[PDB]
RNA sequence: CCUGUCAAACUCCAAACUUACAGACGCUGUUUGACGCGGGGAUUCCGGUGCGCGGGGU
RNA sequence: AGUGCAAGAGCAAAAGAUGACUUGACAGUGUUCUUCCCAACGAGGAACGCUGACGCGAAAGCGUGGUCUAGCGAACCAAUU
RNA sequence: UUAGGCGGCCACAGCGGUGGGGUUGCCUCCCGUACCCAUCCCGAACACGGAAGAUAAGCCCACCAGCGUUCCAGGGAGUACUGGAGUGCGCGAGCCUCUGGGAAAUCCGGUUCGCCGCCACC
């Protein structure tokens, strides 16, 4: 029962929203895979007249690449209670976000016959703290 | 009328009711009619192409052949006979 | 101008402010009178003024009528007496006047009127059994400042 | 089976109504036709309602009328029992009058003009400006009411 | 849902199983659709014609009934997919079906896919379907050669239940030849 | 929540009614030839009133 | 929301967005409706065909311009192929 | 249909909820990247290969009506409006009678938690 309900890391997205880049290098080193540019929409009075253009970069870590990155990432962060999303997600920081979810998230991410995950099977902020805490760190 | 265009005063007849909004079912867009058949003329607001002149909504002509995939339906405007090029999308079987 | 020019309902409903501009503001001061904190049901008596003919009453009449009607209640029951009157109709119908002979005759916007059908409640007062005579006199003065004849019908009050 | 009798003239009456009266084989004022009682025939009388006087006649009255105002399809000849017997499928006026009311045949089917050309109501009718319920003579009638008219216009 | 003005999608679009936009363009041909559908363990191929109350299936072939003629291998690979296509195409010939238009549904038009493998088989069966040779997988991959070369990197058997050690794309040859034969109880 | 009103350029609703086609009845046409087609000749393109529905305007 | 611009209308695995490819905004000849309800009238317009040549796609298919309704003009003279 | 594929109608089918179902069967979640294929970064998706585990998801099954929706009964209402007629009433705006039609809001009680087609299949 709990076997198919026990959480896992879907993805760890690390991003550095600058605004006008040269920062791609560091993420490539710390993570272990190629980075991608970050563009934006709508004109901004803070020297952002050119709509689609390089502003930042991100990396989506999955499986080993994600956990190995977290074995050294999590310690550097002072976790808190209000740092969680209602779906059991947390962002800390350079920003590092972790998407946590139960053993059958493919149903909602696939192409054919996709369905949105029922509220009962959706991860909770409670089950989130628990799972995470149960892996080398403290809550609150 | 303020202007003499095709869609003049067509606000209602060329608009779907809230629940009929969006793309329409393909079944009627490919329905096969035979020469001599009676068909009702009604434009499907959802379907852009293959339309007849709005002024002909509510007619019930007779399929007398087809040009390409679109049909050629004969109607009678007042007393004037007219041949109408119209796709299956805007046709329904009488009875 | 005379109400003769606008008392009848003989034109389309002209209310769409999204198409009409320069509409003179409503002379109507307040629609809720008396003690607007207390409810209608807290009163044993409910007497309403009923318009007998279908008409159009300008905000000038509405205000003049409503004013001289409530001013009596304030006089006879005090500024903070135990009553509560209401003017349920609002001046929605915009009015024009062609004020250039008959050429380009569509008139300019001069005012607003409230459309009322026959047998409707223009006013509705709520008071106690004792002060129910000062309410009938309030309406007697009110129906004189409007175009149609009226009925002062008691809706709640077998205390007669 | 109803007895239709035009009481109001053609001048000023709508064309769609006048054409209906003509479709009901009645072309002049005071002309009577014996119309069945179907869905179709019902719409027609309803349309003519304000320019006519109708109702179901008593066998007796229908006989007095047929005897006095019925005519061949072509001709000046009198339609009496002897006449009926010789040309119709009946034995006398009464036999005919019965089949009509029961809606078994039609005046035309029996070689009789579809129209019973009546005479002005003796002692005058109740007025062509009001229906029967308002004391007038227009619209649907009581069987006794319709008889009074027909008998008066024999 | 929310109220009167709300617009609920068509049931099959709601379920997210049918792309009506491609279905209409597909129905414009006037030919029967060669419905190519997959599954994790299986792969089927239907021949659907239109109808008054709903679609009409004249012919079909499920990878499951493939074993019925001699298949002993799995049922969700390239040899499986092609062979299902060919079987389906034959049963179609039987009902009088002479031409079809490939329908892959919500599946992707990837070069060498199992849907194109199915299409390849149905055409081989003697059907007339608008295809594109260079979008189809190469004969050997259709045979399942890439699977045997994967088993070459052994150390641990590829198939749990014993079918054989190094696998057999020759089984494919045997079965393909079995279907081309006139006898066979379709 | 409670309470007071509206829409020629609003509509979750919604007539009467008008209208396409077909059947039925009615009426009509096959010596009075209808329906339709071809050709000759016009006059006419200052209208008005009543009723119903209007729009403008005291 | 967006879809160049009035207003009304159309569109969500799109008609909107991003991407890459492409230039069908191609040559030619028509059918029908519209222009002009009924009901004759030109230019213009649209839908729908066919022949040829192209672009895209796995393919069905889509492309006779921009989702639909405005953005248009006789002979004569002039230039041009 | 002891869980499948393609559909028609396109909410009576929505929203929300409850309970039940899978040793070689099915759909899945699922395990995994040598290949065809894939990500402007990620076998996430897509694509390919496969079964150690599971029925918690999805899906299939049974059921709840609170919201939304379809329909039905009574109430509202033959009321509002209206086609036809009137030497009926009203200073008038306007109303009334006869004739043929006939709502809507809303209340109340029921209905609806899809139906049907083709194919395959203990
Ligand atoms: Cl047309
Ligand atoms: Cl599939
Ligand atoms: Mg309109
Ligand atoms: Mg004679
Ligand atoms: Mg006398
Ligand atoms: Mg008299
Ligand atoms: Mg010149
Ligand atoms: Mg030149
Ligand atoms: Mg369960
Ligand atoms: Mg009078
Ligand atoms: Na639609
Ligand atoms: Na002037
Ligand atoms: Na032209
Ligand atoms: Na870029
Ligand atoms: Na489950
Ligand atoms: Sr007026
Ligand atoms: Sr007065
Ligand atoms: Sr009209
Ligand atoms: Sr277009
Ligand atoms: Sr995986
Ligand atoms: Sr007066
Ligand atoms: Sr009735």
């Amino acid at each position: 029962f709990h076997e198919m309900r026990e959480p896992r890391i879907e993805k760890v997205v690390v991003h550095m929203g600058i605004g006008h880049a040269n920062a791609e290098d560091i993420l490539g080193e710390i993570t272990g895979q190629m980075p991608v540019r970050t563009k934006a929409k709508r004109t901004v009075g803070e020297f952002d007249i050119r709509e689609g253009d390089p502003i930042g970069a991100k990396v989506t870590l999955r499986d080993e690449m994600a956990e190995e990155f977290l074995q050294t990432a999590l310690p550097l962060a002072e976790l808190a209670t209000s740092q969680f999303d209602d779906t059991g997600n947390f962002s800390f920081g350079l920003d590092v976000t972790v998407n946590l979810v139960r053993p059958g998230y493919r149903v909602a991410k696939r192409d054919k016959a996709s369905r949105s995950i029922p509220t009962k099977h959706r991860l909770n902020p409670a089950d989130a703290v628990a799972f995470i805490e149960s892996t080398y760190d403290v809550e609150v | 009328p303020s202007s003499n265009g095709p869609l003049e005063g067509t606000r209602g007849k060329l608009k779907n009711k809230p629940r009929d909004r969006g793309t329409s079912p393909p079944q009627r867009a490919v329905e096969e009619f035979d020469d001599g058949e009676k068909v009702h003329l009604k434009i499907d607001p959802s379907v852009p192409n293959g339309r007849f002149h709005p002024r002909f909504d509510g007619q019930t002509g007779t399929v007398e052949g087809k040009q390409g995939d679109a049909y050629k339906v004969d109607i009678v405007d007042g007393g004037k006979e007219k041949t109408i090029i119209v796709t299956a999308a805007h046709l329904r079987r009488q009875e | 101008k005379p109400a003769s020019m606008y008392r009848d309902i003989d034109k389309p409903a002209y209310t769409r402010r999204e198409y009409i501009t320069g509409i003179p503001g409503s002379k109507i001061a307040q629609h809720k009178m008396g003690r607007k904190q207390k409810d209608a049901d807290d009163y044993p008596v409910q007497i309403s003024l009923i318009v007998e003919e279908t008409v159009q009453l300008r905000h000038g009449s509405l205000e003049a009528s409503r004013l001289s009607a409530n001013r009596h209640l304030i006089k006879e029951l005090g500024e903070e007496g135990d009553y509560k009157m209401t003017l349920r109709k609002f001046p929605h119908q915009v009015l024009r006047e062609n004020k250039d002979g008959m050429r380009a005759a569509f008139g300019k916007i001069v005012g607003t009127a409230a459309r009322v059908q026959a047998g409707e409640q223009l006013f509705t007062a709520y008071c106690n059994v004792e002060d129910a005579e000062h309410v009938k006199e309030a309406f007697r003065r009110a129906y004189n400042k409007i175009t149609p004849s009226c009925r002062i019908k008691v809706e709640r009050g077998e205390e007669l | 089976m109803h007895a239709l009798v035009q009481l109001r003239g053609e001048v000023n009456m709508h064309t769609d109504i006048q054409d209906t009266l003509e479709m009901l084989n009645i072309h002049h004022v005071n002309h009577c036709t014996l119309v069945p009682e179907t869905d179709a025939y019902r719409g027609m009388v309803a349309k003519v309602n304000d320019f006519v006087a109708f109702g179901e006649p008593s066998q007796e009255t229908l006989e007095t009328v047929l005897a006095t105002r019925a005519e061949p399809l072509e001709g000046d000849a009198d339609v009496d029992d002897e006449w009926v017997a010789e040309h119709t499928d009946y034995d006398d006026i009464s036999g005919l009058a019965f089949a009509l009311l029961s809606e078994e045949t039609t005046l035309r089917e029996q070689g009789l003009s579809p129209t019973l050309r009546l005479h002005p109501p003796r002692g005058g009718h109740d007025g062509v400006k009001h229906p029967v319920k308002e004391g007038g003579q227009l619209g649907k009638h009581d069987t006794e009411g319709i008889d009074d008219l027909l008998e008066a216009m024999r | 849902a929310t109220g009167p003005r709300y617009k609920v999608p068509m049931r099959r679009r709601r379920e997210a199983r049918t792309d009506y936009h491609q279905r209409l363009r597909l129905l414009k041909s006037g030919k029967p659709r060669l419905v190519a559908r997959k599954s994790n363990k299986h792969v089927r191929a239907q021949l659907v014609t239109l109808g008054p109350n709903g679609d009409d299936t004249l012919a079909s072939a499920h990878s499951s009934d493939l074993a019925e003629y001699g298949w002993e291998a799995p049922t969700g690979n390239m040899p499986s997919a092609y062979l299902t296509g060919l079987l389906a195409g034959l049963r179609a010939q039987e009902a009088g079906v002479e031409e079809a238009v490939l329908d892959i549904g919500l599946n992707s038009p990837t070069p060498g896919s199992k849907v194109f493998a199915i299409q390849e088989g149905a055409i081989d069966a003697g059907l007339d379907i608008p295809h594109n040779d260079d979008v189809l997988a190469d004969w050997q991959r259709t045979r399942g050669a890439h699977i045997a070369e994967y088993d070459e990197q052994l150390e641990e058997p590829l198939y749990s239940g014993d079918f054989d050690a190094a696998d057999l794309p020759e089984h494919f040859d045997e079965l393909r030849e079995t279907l081309l034969d006139g006898d066979i109880e379709l």
